[PDB]
């Protein structure tokens, strides 16, 4: 399984 | 080696070599898909009104409003302030080296509030490019993530190709927000900054980083309110973080 990684989410 | 070296990839190279520079990705104007998928009511400015300093498309704009850009059929035509994606009207930035996030972005001049700093631009992918690009990123043991949620089966990939917009790092008490805006019938995503920004001050958004990884990278924001993780306290899967 990946050690890093994950994705940003536009919010306001 | 200046900002204008960016535009100057023989150059650019060169000043990454000795460490002046970041590391090359190719920079693009807008986005680029891997697998390919009206006017506003405005009147029109006289030329007086546009001489005595009159915004076209400002504040009571229907498009600028809906977060959608007008285009060249604008009743405003030229004047219209209502095409900054499309323009490229970014904010005056520069790319420096930070004590322990890697690169970031500052504040090139003050800027005022809800003021457009870059497009968060790079390679558009479906679920299934996605998947292999964490696989590849994994694979590389890359550090520095670029991945931007678009749309549920829309996923913005800077990694490769992007702009300066992929050097804006995380804070837990940011200076900026992104925006999603309508574009030629298609979503783009903008840094808005949400405060004033003095000059020379580091240019930051909260992430809302939804972390895959077995590991959380610890955040380095310094804020009185830093959550210590980027992602938080919860790890979620890859199908999840991707928007399925
Ligand atoms: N507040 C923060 N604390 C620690 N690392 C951060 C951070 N904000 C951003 N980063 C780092 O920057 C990556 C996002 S990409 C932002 C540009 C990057 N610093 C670069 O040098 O190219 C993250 O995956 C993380 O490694
Ligand atoms: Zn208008
Ligand atoms: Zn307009
Ligand atoms: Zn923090």
């Amino acid at each position: 399984a990946p050690r890093f990684g994950g994705v940003m989410r536009p919010n306001r | 080696c200046v900002m204008d070296d960016f535009r100057d990839p023989q150059r650019w190279k060169e000043c990454a070599k000795q460490g002046k520079m970041p590391c090359y990705f190719d920079l693009i104007e807008e986005n680029v898909y891997l697998t390919e998928r009206m006017q506003c009511e405005c009147t029109p400015l006289s030329k007086d009104e546009r001489a005595q300093g009159e915004i076209a498309c400002g504040e009571d704009c229907l498009n600028r409003l809906l977060m959608i850009e007008c285009s060249s059929r604008c009743p405003n035509g030229d004047y219209c302030s209502n095409r900054r994606f499309q323009r490229k009207q970014h904010a005056d930035v520069e790319v420096i080296l930070t004590e322990k996030k890697g690169w970031g972005l500052r504040a090139a001049k003050d800027l005022p509030s809800n003021t457009f700093v870059l497009e968060y631009c790079g390679e558009v992918l479906d679920h299934k490019e996605f998947k292999a690009r964490v696989k590849e990123y994994a694979r590389n043991k890359n550090i520095h993530y670029y991945f931007m949620a678009l749309k549920n089966d829309e996923i913005i990939d800077a990694t490769q190709k992007g702009n300066c917009s992929r050097f804006m790092n995380h804070s837990c008490e940011p200076n900026c927000e992104t925006q999603k805006w309508t574009v030629n019938g298609q979503l783009r995503v903008g840094f808005f900054t949400t405060k004033l920004v003095p000059s020379g001050s580091e240019l930051t958004f909260d992430y809302q980083f939804q972390r895959y990884g077995k590991e959380a990278q610890k955040c380095f924001c310094g804020s009185a309110n830093c959550r210590g993780y980027l992602g938080g306290e919860n790890r979620v899967s890859i199908r999840a973080a991707g928007g399925k």
